[PDB]
């Protein structure tokens, strides 16, 4: 008649408490949701206990503390608040995930997708989708520091910080640009990675730097290894007279931290960005290595008079439907001002995004005339392809 | 040189909005004097010569009363009289 078993705390629950427990008698112990056998220091999965001849349990009862969840998981790019009390990580606990504004925003399906809970199974778990992390998507365009819309006759073209948060630099064949995509992706052009007269023997090198305005900042900033490059078919290097296809993606063997100074640029999806008389600024570090970064504005005009120009200006001319020109004869500055293989950046007034329409292709008359580029909005799905990947 | 290529084509890019109907030509004329020295300091003239092209300025938005698309052409042509690129680098 070993004496009836005592609970010590309030969570334990005996198993069908008999009467009386004799000889070979025994009893389960087990506990309440959220809460888990104990014993000691150490955990317990199952607890049973009988008699020992003597009137004495074999084992004594334990103790059924409250589960612990643990730390909850790293979210990348984000980070967490204690919805309840700080520290306690324990059964019935909430916390709220966050995303590090303005440079992510967390995917939507509202007080519902950032909540998550400490369950009885012993791990943080949402609603929706328990057991994963939210993730914190990039914001591509929006810049943090835009340029000015007042422009004034006496204009620096100097570019401050934060207005083109996309730039890059490649040192590559030579100085080129392009744009920031995601946190992994570059934009740039085909012809700046592929030479177009030298071809054969490639002095392979690359470099990719992003992050400043002047040069010396930008290469101390550090060197951004690429992993993946991935060029359109439709360019082709021994036809130096043809540019069709200049258009190239990097791909980052490790993704940038977003922040103020660096920031992608979305894609664009309806043509009105195209139309003529859209402003673009181009940015680029001049030529002739020049330090700061230099944008210009320019305006897109006519494809019809750009033909006209180029066939009066007995060139061979590789115009196409994929291509748009910009600026004005009358421009007294060179055409070359859309320095590298940058982008020509647009914003939509509509949604007050800076959207990437076209890309410094070929400009065949470093002197003064239109200037050509390269329909983004065409090449969308070739990119989201090699984006995908 | 560049200097004055760099403020026409800022000219001709303002008539081109003006034709388009988005910056209207009469709020042009309005600058303060901490918008006029930040963007002096910010292309890199002398901190003595900023009077002056403060001074120039003031005297060639003045002189230009037409309130019209070519306004910002006859503006430039008022920035040339007085010579204002001698204060810039």
């Amino acid at each position: 008649k070993c004496p009836q078993p005592k609970t010590l705390d309030e969570f334990t629950i005996i198993q069908n408490l008999q009467p009386q427990y004799q000889f070979r008698d025994y009893f389960i112990a087990t506990c309440k949701q959220g809460y888990q056998l104990i014993e000691g220091n150490q955990v317990l999965h199952s607890f049973t206990a009988v008699c020992q001849d003597d009137g004495t349990w074999h084992r004594a009862m334990p103790r059924c503390k409250i589960k612990d969840c643990g730390q909850p998981r790293n979210l990348p790019n984000g980070d967490f608040r204690y919805t309840t009390t700080m520290g306690v990580n324990t059964y019935k606990a909430r916390i709220q995930y966050y995303c590090h504004e303005p440079y992510y925003k967390m995917q939507t399906r509202e007080s519902e997708q950032g909540v998550y809970t400490c369950t009885a199974q012993g791990i943080w778990k949402n609603e929706q989708k328990g057991e994963k992390i939210p993730r914190c998507l990039p914001v591509c365009g929006k810049p943090v520091n835009p340029v000015e819309q007042r422009q004034r006759i006496i204009g620096g073209q100097k570019a401050k910080m934060g207005n083109f948060p996309w730039q890059v630099f490649t040192n590559i064949h030579g100085r080129g640009g392009g744009a920031l995509l995601g946190d992994r992706w570059i934009l740039t052009a085909a012809h700046t990675l592929y030479p177009k007269e030298h071809e054969a023997q490639s002095n392979a090198s690359l470099d990719v730097f992003l992050g400043h305005t002047n040069v010396e900042e930008l290469m101390k900033l550090g060197n951004h290894p690429i992993r993946r490059v991935s060029v359109h078919p439709d360019y082709r290097q021994d036809e130096s007279y043809n540019f069709e296809g200049d258009i190239a993606l990097l791909e980052l063997e490790n993704s940038v931290t977003l922040g103020p100074n660096l920031l992608p640029i979305c894609l664009p999806d309806n043509d009105t960005f195209y139309d003529l008389g859209l402003m673009g600024y181009v940015s680029g570090f001049g030529v002739m290595e020049a330090h700061d970064l230099r944008f210009v504005r320019l305006p897109v005009a006519n494809p019809q008079a750009c033909e006209n120009w180029l066939r009066g200006k007995n060139r061979m001319d590789v115009f196409s439907q994929n291509m748009f020109c910009a600026g004005h004869p009358s421009l007294k500055q060179d055409a070359c001002q859309g320095d590298a293989g940058g982008v020509f950046a647009v914003r939509d007034p509509n949604t007050d995004r800076w959207v990437a329409t076209g890309i410094v292709s070929w400009g065949i008359g470093c002197s003064r005339g239109y200037g050509f580029y390269t329909k983004v909005l065409n090449y969308v799905d070739w990119i989201k392809k090699e984006m995908e990947e | 040189e560049d200097c004055e290529n760099i403020f026409h084509d800022n000219a001709y890019l303002l008539k081109l909005d003006c034709e388009a109907g988005r910056v209207d030509p009469v709020e042009y004329d309005d600058i303060s004097d901490e918008e006029i020295y930040e963007i002096t300091v910010d292309v890199g003239v002398s901190s003595e010569d900023q009077e002056k092209v403060a001074k120039i300025i003031r005297e060639c938005i003045a002189q230009v009363s037409t309130q019209d698309c070519t306004k910002f052409s006859e503006i430039y042509d008022c920035y040339m009289k007085k010579k204002i690129c001698n204060y810039y680098p």
